[PDB]
RNA sequence: GACGACGUUGAUAGGCCGGGUGUGUAAGCGCAGCGAUGCGUUGAGCUAACCGGUACUAAUGAACCGUGAGGCUUAACCU
RNA sequence: CGAAGGUGUGCUGUGAGGCAUGCUGGAGGUAUCAGAAGUGCGAAUGCUGACAUAAGUAACGAUAAAGCGGGUGAAAAGCCCGCUCGCCGGAAGACCAAGGGUUCCUGUCCAACGUUAAUCGGGGCAGGGUGAGUCGACCCCUAAGGCGAGGCCGAAAGGCGU
RNA sequence: AGGACCGAACCGACUAAUGUCGAAAAAUUAGCGGAUGACUUGUGGCUGGGGGUGAAAGGCCAAUCAAACCGGGAGAUAGCU
RNA sequence: CCCGGCGAGGGGAGUGAAAAAGAACCUGAAACCGUGUACGUACAAGCAGUGGGAGCACGCUUAGGCGUGUGACUGCGUACC
RNA sequence: GGUUAAGCGACUAAGCGUACACGGUGGAUGCCCUGGCAGUCAGAGGCGAUGAAGGACGUGCUAAUCUGCGAUAAGCGUCGG
């Protein structure tokens, strides 16, 4: 079937991208909330 | 005298090489020998095997005599597990566990 | 119910089943002997013994006929140039089956098959 | 094809009466080579009934 | 799995010769036709399991489990 | 010259228990009398770890197809070669973009992985390989569209926009 | 010329089978409807939960939809097991 | 050092207080799984126990008979929450 | 002593049951700590355009990852202990 997750990175980069999430206020407080919960991989990087 | 043998972590199931070291339970080693290397399966490759490296832990450790040497106590007990993950169908996985056994071979002039 | 029948099936259709037989007999008297397990082994003697039957009396529309059922010259170079002379005075019987013992690939009654005449 | 009660390690073993592999003690002895191969079988080395039939 | 037939004091299977059966005038030559093809050879040839024989090959000497006159008591017959 | 714990044993109390002791064990335990609670488990289709059962049953993933000889090797229906057979051929062929990121290749190895064995593998160990003024991007130019200096508008964020 | 005809690709899902602890959390073989249109496909964007969008089925919104999902109120509450 | 596939695995030897401390390593219970010895068992049915009980097998005392194991057969008896 | 009959009658155990001795899997119990929670007591109560918190990629004798550090890269100078 045509399953759900037919990928790319250029989906990928320009929603759930860095300058994407720390773009906007509300976004932000999720790169503030990936520091404090110390995960290493942040959003997504190649 | 008396000697020991053993393969740790055979990689199969008790009940596998249970039915063929039955037959050799109470046998002397000749026979022992001939009616292993007839026996077509992979338990009779196992413990085969073993069986011979039992006799050379007499001829060399304990008493070289094998022409009147007996079998006395041969019997399978079982190792772990590797439980590995097989897919059944529907989106239901079903939890494998890849057998493992050990086996004593007990050689010795009773 | 097989009451009274013959040919063994051996698990394949017809058509496969005839193709094969061809190529185990063409490679049965190249090398003079075979290893295969005990059926065919016991069912190649019901085929090939055809042959050196019909390569005795030696003609030339003989030639076809065991070119019809073998599509191989040189297996049929060798029949009626050599085997004319061995096979004389056997009316009958030319193979020999041999059990040898236990396929160690997946406990097959392995076997042997021979033409009776050997000396090499 | 379902079990709707265990049954015993018991009746579990006299399932298990039957299973047991047979024996295969009758091997043979050559005329005239000496050997021992299994019955009606040839040897390691190509006899049967005191004759190298395969040579190999 | 059992039951049955045999194991060189052998026809139990496969092959083989023959017959039987089924399909129809094999192939290859020669003739008649510019040719497809038709005629002769030729009711030929080929023929699964069928039937009757022939040991040609495969069914070996052994090895093997199974033993070594079968308990007690009474009655009836042996002397 | 042997704590707790474990595992049997003889005794003891109305029971919850206690006391002595054989073996295993190898560094801690705690009387009498009192103080405080994460204080006593069979259940709750309770949670977690482990092990049975069905069972050595079912199934081995398209009904394209094998068969043979040789070799390597401790062992070969499956690996390497040769010989035929069979299957695809607007594909089950060969290139590219997406997307995957060493998966390609030689030496070497079989514990585990490969729904089997395996000397083989897209598996592990080790080393190697990707070479562009023209090929694609990066780069110069815009669409849909997103931000958006001044600004308009809005409790605040922020929304729209040149 | 055709929202024209026949029929592959592409697309769609009608009928039966099989499967339904599936080879698959909706498929495979045999057919079936269309196939220059109101069509089909790729790539890049825009719309948003009482809100999107809808040739309107309460269908679709990451297998879940008569109000998605994560966290937070919150150990809600439960005359009920 | 032997045997094995110059594998795995294992038996000796050596260290060490001990390898029934060996890298899956202190201690190592239960379920589950086998080995051996002893007894019962293939005309008997049924919550599988309890009351009675022959024979056999053993540790022993003291030789009179207890203890432990099994338990033919028999009287009652339909698990727990 | 032998013979026919009649009555009665164990050892057989493919496996299975129970108890002991033996390990087999298993990793609970006792014991252990450089791990963490709750606080007492002072001190701090900030880091940040002479570029942060949190990361990427490099640095050694080195393959890798952690710690430290940054083309001066497990470290430089400097004044002391």
């Amino acid at each position: 079937m045509k399953r759900t997750f037919q990928p790319s990175v250029l989906k990928r980069n320009r929603s759930h991208g860095f300058r994407a999430r720390m773009a906007t206020k509300n976004g932000r407080q999720v790169l503030a909330r990936r520091r404090a919960k110390g995960r290493a991989r942040l959003t997504v990087s190649k | 005298m008396e000697t020991i043998a053993k393969h740790r972590h055979a990689r199969s199931s008790a009940q596998k090489v249970r039915l063929v070291a039955d037959l050799i339970r109470g046998k002397k080693v000749s026979q022992a020998l001939d009616i292993l290397t007839y026996t077509n399966k992979k338990a009779a490759v196992l413990v085969k095997k073993v069986l011979e490296s039992a006799i050379a832990n007499a001829e060399h450790n304990d008493g070289a005599d094998i022409d009147d040497l007996k079998v006395t106590k041969i019997f399978v007990d079982e190792g772990p597990s590797m439980k590995r993950i097989m897919p059944r169908a529907k989106g239901r996985a079903d939890r494998i566990l890849k057998r493992t056994s050990h086996i004593t071979v007990v050689v010795s002039d009773r | 119910m097989r009451h009274r029948k013959s040919g063994r099936q051996l698990n394949r259709n017809s058509s496969h089943r005839q193709a094969m037989f061809r190529n185990m007999a063409g490679s049965l008297v190249r090398h003079e002997i075979i290893k295969t397990t005990l059926p065919k082994a016991k069912e190649l003697r019901r085929v090939v013994e055809p042959l050196i039957t019909l390569a005795k009396t030696d003609s030339v529309a003989n030639r076809r006929l065991a070119f019809a059922r073998t599509r191989d010259n040189e297996i049929v170079a060798k029949l009626f140039n050599e085997l004319g002379p061995r096979f004389a005075s056997r009316a009958g019987g030319y193979t020999r089956i041999l059990k040898c013992g236990f396929r160690a690939g997946d406990n097959a009654p392995m076997a042997y098959i021979e033409l009776v005449d050997r000396s090499e | 094809a379902v079990q709707q009660n265990k049954p015993t390690r018991s009746k579990r073993g006299m399932r298990r009466s039957h299973d047991a592999l047979t024996a295969v003690t009758s091997l043979s002895v050559d005329k005239t080579s000496g050997e021992k191969h299994l019955r009606h079988h040839i040897t390691a080395d190509g006899y049967y009934r005191g004759r190298k039939v395969i040579a190999k």
